[PDB]
RNA sequence: CGACUCUUAGCGGUGGAUCACUCGGCUCGUGCGUCGAUGAAGAACGCAGCUAGCUGCGAGAAUUAAUGUGAAUUGCAGGACACAUUGAUCAUCGACACUUCGAACGCACUUGCGGCCCCGGGUUCCUCCCGGGGCUACGCCUGUCUGAGCGUCGCUU
RNA sequence: GAGCCUUGAAGCCUAGGGCGCGGGCCCGGGUGGAGCCGCCGCAGGUGCAGAUCUUGGUGGUAGUAGCAAAUAUUCAAACGAGAACUUUGAAGGCCGAAGUGGAGAAGGGUUCCAUGUGAACAGCAGUUGAACAUGGGUCAGUCGGUCCUGAGAGAUGGGCG
RNA sequence: UAUAGGGGCGAAAGACUAAUCGAACCAUCUAGUAGCUGGUUCCCUCCGAAGUUUCCCUCAGGAUAGCUGGCGCUCUCGCCC
RNA sequence: CGGCUACCCACCCGACCCGUCUUGAAACACGGACCAAGGAGUCUAACACGUGCGCGAGUCGGGGGCUCGCACGAAAGCCGCCGUGGCGCAAUGAAGGUGAAGGCCGGCGCGCUCGCCGGCCGAGGUGGGAUCCCGAGGCCUCUCCAGUCCGCCGAGGGGCACCACCGGCCCGUCUCGCCCGCCGCGCCGGGGAGGUGGAGCACGAGCGCACGUGUUAGGACCCGAAAGAUGGUGAACUAUG
RNA sequence: CGCGACCUCAGAUCAGACGUGGCGACCCGCUGAAUUUAAGCAUAUUAGUCAGCGGAGGAAAAGAAACUAACCAGGAUUCCCUCAGUAACGGCGAGUGAACAGGGAAGAGCCCAGCGCCGAAUCCCCGCCCCGCGGGGCGCGGGACAUGUGGCGUACGGAAGACCCGCUCCCCGGCGCCGCUCGUGGGGGGCCCAAGUCCUUCUGAUCGAGGCCCAGCCCGUGGACGGUGUGAGGCCGGUAGCGGCCCCCGGCGCGCGCCCGGGUCUUCCCGGAGUCGGGUUGCUUGGGAAUGCAGCCCAAAGCGGGUGGUAAACUCCAUCUAAGGCUAAAUACCGGCACGAGACCGAUAGUCAACAAGUACCGUAAGGGAAAGUUGAAAAGAACUUUGAAGAGAGAGUUCAAGAGGGCGUGAAACCGUUAAGAGGUAAACGGGUGGGGUCCGCGCAGUCCGCCCGGAGGAUUCAACCCGGCGGCGGGUCCGGCCGUGUCGGCGGCCCGGCGGAUCUUUCCCGCCCCCGGGGUCGGCGGGGGACCGUCCCCCGGACCGGCGACCGGCCGCCGC
């Protein structure tokens, strides 16, 4: 139950902050869980997704065994786009299907020194 | 406009009262504010007790409330001089000082003097440097407490004179009848006119 | 309202220009200029009886009636038929009002709380609260209340030592204190007989806090138990007693209908 | 027999009532106390690559610098793609900058007409000569400079 | 109420079945796609046929009145799918110098000009326009403002408040 | 350019003062008051009027009494009086 | 085969278009072209009455205080040497002020249209008055006998509430007369008998909360004016320099 | 004649510094109506408000008595409950309307002119040195103000000067570091628990029962939001005296500058003036023979002046010391910056405005002032063929759905078009009664009833009839073994190893005290503590009643499945 009186339970205020949050808040909003072997190996629950993360989709029209690399992250639309996931238009032009990153299981992260510092802070705070 | 048998009503609502409506929606808000004010005072200010300065035994001026008793304001400088301490030294000790309060009664004089003796007996002071003026060792493990509640003495002290056992007595019960009040009333009404008639009888020879 | 539709300055026409006698906003170009002004029957107008802030909201109750309602709710919580008719699952539950030991009030983890409810068979009522946590019916979903979370058992205690932490996120439970008995928590919805779980110190402190009919309440100042209107109130026993049936006329059960 | 008129039902047509939703109001309560002569509130004009409005800014003009976070903004081409160099966006903003009118302040205001001081080139210098920079409103306080009296007085002709 | 359900809630329609005397209600059938109801208590901004009722929409009138102030148009060709109306040739007329002519002040603000479209505008029409979209256009020592005072408006000194 | 609202101006009509002038326009007091028109929203059941006395600057109104409804209380019958 | 029905049609009979001002409306009285949404007796304060609950000669925490910081907690619980205070328990007077118990028995002073001493009872009497109490009497398949058994009543009695009357007490005035006490013997106080005025007493029933009706003042069931005041804007029309 | 000093002044684009203007919800100062009521209207009420003007602060104002009271007296201002709809004002009509107590929040008190004393011991400015970080403040030398009066000592509660007495030894303004603090000091950044598993629907799941006898996992975290629907676990978010870092504020502890108060006696000083007050006149008040303010005139006193609620004279008494000033707290806030909640509203409601809203637009101007939300899960917004020049259309395609095709959720009424059925000279429509037709509903229409008992025909079963074996329930007697409920005594036992209350006591108990002659006197009186007695709980044996919702064992009749 909410006990701190300086945070809202208001539906209008929560939806307002959610649909008008800036991009550095929207990065925290668009976070994705990890696979079970990768969370066993890194001791972390979830990570924010970036341009070069490999993605297995668990739910939707495309489900399972489709590990592909993402290409675009529209934080305005709360939508990542995956290279493997395709859909043809009327005129034979392919286009990427909108997938929300909360229904996204990351199988391979991107190695960077900044992400190593983030992962170390996650592991130290998870303890 | 009027009706059957009901009381004549004159409400004071002809003035535009709707603008000035003060409704206590913030009454628990003021309660929480004043709780936090008292708690912040007792934390940050001192180990002095809440309602810090001591109040006197005071009789209420009326023919209605003068049988009762009241916590006054200050200790009535003649009383404070009989207790024998300086004015601002008393104010820093914790004695509340009012320079206006007079003394008509030696009874109330000695009552406030004995109250000052009791407060000086119950006083435990803490100077800064350990040169020991008016202190000693760790007195009563820092006097077992820090802050008292609502006066150190409970300054009401509703005195209970009892006078239980006495024998029915002699002709006082035949002498203290109703006629004494009427005689005193008539003497108070006719105290001056009898003096004028005595002056006129002494003048006219 | 506090600032009604009286922002629009308007006057009425009168005899000629025979639309109506209602005031009309005056201007040009804008197609509102000429429409209905303030009033109850107009578009965008001042409503009838603008609900002012000085309504008589809060209602004082006599403290004797407050304590009377607390005693009535606690007495109705003891009868099994009343609480089963309110709907708590008291099938496998042991003896009425349950008194647990003093080791219960010092719980820290809520796994011990769930295990205690499973061993004291209130877990059936907690499972009913799990089974009924549906969505709010009506427009009240907009103002942050979207759950029909029905009330279950309430645990009444003293000496808070972590029992609020152990009972804090169980659905349907109610944090309730002996020195602060809430009518709104002991009898929610105006219905009596809510399932309650006491403690040793609670069940021994009730008699100290209210008293019997012999002694007064020692914790309160000037409270006694109320007058009991019917002492031995078994109406079937009274009407089947020999002293009452000795003084009856006769059983007259003939009908004597209409004769054609 | 058909045409016209009336009542139902099915389907179709301006109409957006009802139902459902809410980045909106309304009410109540708490916390803090905050504009300006070091140019306030307000207004005019301008600024995006494609940019009318709202929003954001002031010739450094869709933001500059710094800190924090950490791979984007996005409708479209381009641009930095670098991170074993410094790093895109976003928020904070504590450093710079903030056109004109506006208490508006050189005059009333027609972006006109001046007056001092200094600096660059134009006959290497004022003499009503171009550009740039600073100053030039009223009242008043303290102190400085100058002078007005047949206001009062000292010394001398 | 271990209530109802995306195997279909609210809403709406119904030559379907029924109940209650009536307020109304239940079920069936058709669209709809996410919330709804029953009992017990509680509180209302709680029921519409009217008020020259307010807002919004729609009929009869009705394809009706009306497209009639100022003498008038006609033939051929051309771009064009399309011409009583656009453009040109020709003919006949009007305005007839106190103009239906050539330029100004106030006012308008891009309406001026070219190109393209013709759903929208022009009370029919357009291939046309002052409509729409794109791109252009206003160059001063010697034209005027700027200078001056006119009727008048105005700040300081002063006075009032 | 000057005269601005009980003010201006008028060869005088009370005419003109931004389609309004025998007292302009906009906003506020203001949701001014009205004994005066119009309207006042679901069903069923029971009971059910008056247009009269007196008074009032009273005569389209109100007060009082009368007519009416609701809520009860005190009793009485069921067994030669 | 059956079927009433928000389907359609025909036939017989009755049937003027609703709402309200009115004595009278279908009216040649007024509003209404049609349809959808909105739309009019609310809220506060005060009073009175009725009802429901709690306590009850008391009642009430609305003003504050106490709990550990809690979403519901702007709730709730408690104060009691926090009952200050409101209402009620006492009224009458303009006021000084005064302020609700009498009855029975014995003795005493001339039981004298007259007071004292001692004891007892205690909110008076009359006529009705629900109810309640005592009880003559008689009634149960054959006899003397009994206990509860079936089983009421003539008559008598104490009398709730309340009504009607009489009587008593208290307060302010009116008339008539006498007596008593002295922290001081006075234009000092007190007392008696009668008829009056009071919203009185004559064993008190109030306080708090809630609901319903009615009235008042607040915009007060909704809409409506000719008008008044305050502060600003216009001589681009027109009037005159 | 000239030079100089002082006093009155002018100038400057002299050096430095200050006020203008805006918001104005709360607060302060002025003045300021009428609609309305009084059923009429003048006094009155509206109202000392609305409008107008001038000012500042997070509060403002007020604030240390020229006070209240009249007795067993209190003692700054503010705010609340009472006082109280009362005293009182009012064509005493309508109506208007306080105050002192008393109980609470808050508590903080002071300074100056005069009087004298200090050789102006005082302040402003200029120039250089001593100085530390992010920056300006003490000390050296000369230019002014000020003797027509700076500063210290002083404040009506008395103060000052000189002896006597025992004493007191000191403060506040800096600077680096160490451990803190009640939310575990301020705000900001970044992070932290636990199914996305097996089966089945669905376009999609967050739907649907289950995850071994330990309830599959987490919980101090099951608030809320987004995610293709209805999630505690899939995601930042939620709990936590949860952790790590940076920035800021505070009280401890080394330098620099100042530092005689109390009691007795003697002497001296001891106060705010066109001001109070009086007359008169306006506004206001509840304030009346005038509460306050103001205009004019008259205009002081020093055992004085004011107040003492009925004008005035005489007398007595109570209280205060005005015409100078400051001061935080409780209190108010519809403006503003963030903030949390809602028995509120749902695009004709709620702010005028959910949206490019004070916008479009109107009036010369003051000013007036709108309408307007929704496709889908994602545009995947209809490729391509074909008629027409296009608008548009027929195929085809995406989507669960085009019956969602760019103002596109749902799609009624008024009204219109077509089809089907029926009808038509008394305008249409209606009530009662039937009839005919049509849609639809239930069923098989010469064939539809069930439940029990008994007499007949085959079949397979096992109990029941009686008993043994068994646990569980009903009933009552010994109230048998024992708990407990109602009134009663007793151990006065827990009275000192006990709770509650008593204006009932104990002056031969104690302590702090007064009085009379360190001691004595209950000789009399005040407060607190000890305990004597009165009405209820805590054990017991002995006993009466129901064994009554208080229930076990022992035994009995009558139940019951296996
Ligand atoms: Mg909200
Ligand atoms: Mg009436
Ligand atoms: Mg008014
Ligand atoms: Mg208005
Ligand atoms: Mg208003
Ligand atoms: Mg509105
Ligand atoms: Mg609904
Ligand atoms: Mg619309
Ligand atoms: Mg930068
Ligand atoms: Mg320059
Ligand atoms: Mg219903
Ligand atoms: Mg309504
Ligand atoms: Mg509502
Ligand atoms: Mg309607
Ligand atoms: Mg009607
Ligand atoms: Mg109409
Ligand atoms: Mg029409
Ligand atoms: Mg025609
Ligand atoms: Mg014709
Ligand atoms: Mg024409
Ligand atoms: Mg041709
Ligand atoms: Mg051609
Ligand atoms: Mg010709
Ligand atoms: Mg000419
Ligand atoms: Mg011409
Ligand atoms: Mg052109
Ligand atoms: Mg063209
Ligand atoms: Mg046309
Ligand atoms: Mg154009
Ligand atoms: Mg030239
Ligand atoms: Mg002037
Ligand atoms: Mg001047
Ligand atoms: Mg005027
Ligand atoms: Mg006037
Ligand atoms: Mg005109
Ligand atoms: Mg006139
Ligand atoms: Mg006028
Ligand atoms: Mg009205
Ligand atoms: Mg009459
Ligand atoms: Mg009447
Ligand atoms: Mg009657
Ligand atoms: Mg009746
Ligand atoms: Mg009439
Ligand atoms: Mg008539
Ligand atoms: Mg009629
Ligand atoms: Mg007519
Ligand atoms: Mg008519
Ligand atoms: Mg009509
Ligand atoms: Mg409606
Ligand atoms: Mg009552
Ligand atoms: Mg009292
Ligand atoms: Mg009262
Ligand atoms: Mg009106
Ligand atoms: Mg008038
Ligand atoms: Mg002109
Ligand atoms: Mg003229
Ligand atoms: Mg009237
Ligand atoms: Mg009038
Ligand atoms: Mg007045
Ligand atoms: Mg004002
Ligand atoms: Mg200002
Ligand atoms: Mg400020
Ligand atoms: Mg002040
Ligand atoms: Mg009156
Ligand atoms: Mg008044
Ligand atoms: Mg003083
Ligand atoms: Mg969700
Ligand atoms: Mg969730
Ligand atoms: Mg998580
Ligand atoms: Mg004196
Ligand atoms: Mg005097
Ligand atoms: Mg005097
Ligand atoms: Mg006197
Ligand atoms: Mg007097
Ligand atoms: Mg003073
Ligand atoms: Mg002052
Ligand atoms: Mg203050
Ligand atoms: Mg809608
Ligand atoms: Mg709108
Ligand atoms: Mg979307
Ligand atoms: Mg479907
Ligand atoms: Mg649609
Ligand atoms: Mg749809
Ligand atoms: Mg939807
Ligand atoms: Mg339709
Ligand atoms: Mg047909």
């Amino acid at each position: 139950m909410k006990f701190n009186p300086f945070v809202t339970s208001d539906r209008s205020k929560n939806r307002k902050r959610h649909f008008n949050a800036p991009s550095h808040i929207r990065r925290k909003i668009m976070s994705s869980p990890l696979s079970k072997e990768l969370r066993q190996k890194y001791n972390v629950r979830s990570m924010p997704i970036r341009k070069d993360d490999e993605v297995q989709v668990v739910r939707g029209h495309y489900k399972g065994q489709q590990i592909g690399k993402v290409v675009q992250v529209y934080r305005k639309k709360y939508v990542i786009y995956i290279e493997r996931v395709q859909r043809e238009k009327a005129n034979g032009t392919t286009v990427h299907v909108g997938i929300h990153p909360s229904k996204v299981v990351i199988t391979r992260l991107k190695l960077d020194k900044d992400r190593k510092k983030i992962l170390e802070r996650k592991a130290k705070s998870r303890q | 406009a009027p009706s059957r048998n009901g009381m004549v009503l004159k409400p004071h609502f002809h003035k535009d009262w709707q603008r000035r409506v003060a409704t206590w929606f913030n009454q628990p808000a003021r309660k929480i504010r004043r709780r936090k004010a008292r708690q912040a005072k007792a934390r940050r200010i001192a180990p002095r007790p809440a309602s810090g300065p001591i109040r006197p035994i005071v009789r209420c001026p009326t023919v209605r409330y003068h049988t009762k008793v009241r916590a006054g304001r200050g200790f009535s400088l003649e009383e404070l001089r009989v207790a024998g301490i300086h004015k601002k030294v008393a104010r820093t000790i914790g004695i509340s000082v009012d320079p206006r309060r007079r003394n008509k009664s030696t009874e109330s004089l000695q009552a406030n003097v004995q109250r000052l003796k009791e407060y000086r007996s119950k006083l435990i002071l803490f100077p800064r440097k350990p040169s020991a003026p008016k202190k000693g060792d760790s007195s009563a493990e820092e006097l077992k407490l820090a802050t008292q509640l609502t006066g150190p003495v409970m300054p009401v002290r509703n005195v209970y004179k009892k006078e239980k056992a006495r024998v029915i007595t002699e002709e006082e019960k035949n002498f203290k009848a109703f006629a004494s009040l009427r005689m005193a009333r008539a003497n108070a009404r006719l105290f001056g006119i009898r003096a004028k008639r005595a002056k006129e009888a002494a003048e006219q020879d | 309202s506090e600032l009604a539709g009286h922002q629009t300055s308007a006057e009425s026409w009168g005899t000629g220009r025979a639309v109506a006698r209602i005031p009309r906003v005056r201007g040009g170009g804008t197609h509102r200029s000429g429409q209905g002004a303030f009033g109850n029957m107009c578009r965008g107008g001042r409503m009838f009886a603008p609900t002012k802030t000085w309504r008589r909201w809060h209602r004082r109750v006599n403290t004797t009636q407050k304590r009377y309602a607390i005693c009535s709710a606690l007495a109705a919580s003891a009868l099994p038929a009343l609480v089963m008719s309110k709907g708590h699952r008291i099938e496998e539950v042991p003896e009425l009002p349950l008194v647990v030991e003093d080791k219960v009030e010092g719980y820290k983890k809520t796994k011990e709380a769930v295990l205690l409810l499973k061993k004291l068979k209130a877990w059936n009522d907690i499972k009913k609260v799990y089974a009924s946590q549906r969505m709010r019916a009506g427009k009240g979903k907009m103002r942050n209340r979207r759950r029909i979370q029905r009330r279950g058992p309430c645990i009444i205690y003293n000496e808070d030592n972590g029992i609020i932490k152990a009972f804090r996120n169980i659905p349907g439970i109610t944090l309730l204190n002996v020195s602060k008995l809430n009518i709104l928590k002991l009898a929610p919805g105006g219905h009596v007989g809510r399932f309650c779980i006491w403690t040793e110190s609670a069940f021994r402190k009730l008699d100290e806090l209210y008293g019997t009919w012999r002694k007064a309440a020692s914790l309160k100042s000037n409270y006694n138990l109320p007058m009991h209107k019917m002492i031995n109130t078994d109406l079937s026993r009274i009407l089947k007693s020999p002293e009452i049936q000795r003084a009856l006329r006769a059983p007259r059960k003939k009908i004597h209908r209409r004769v054609l």
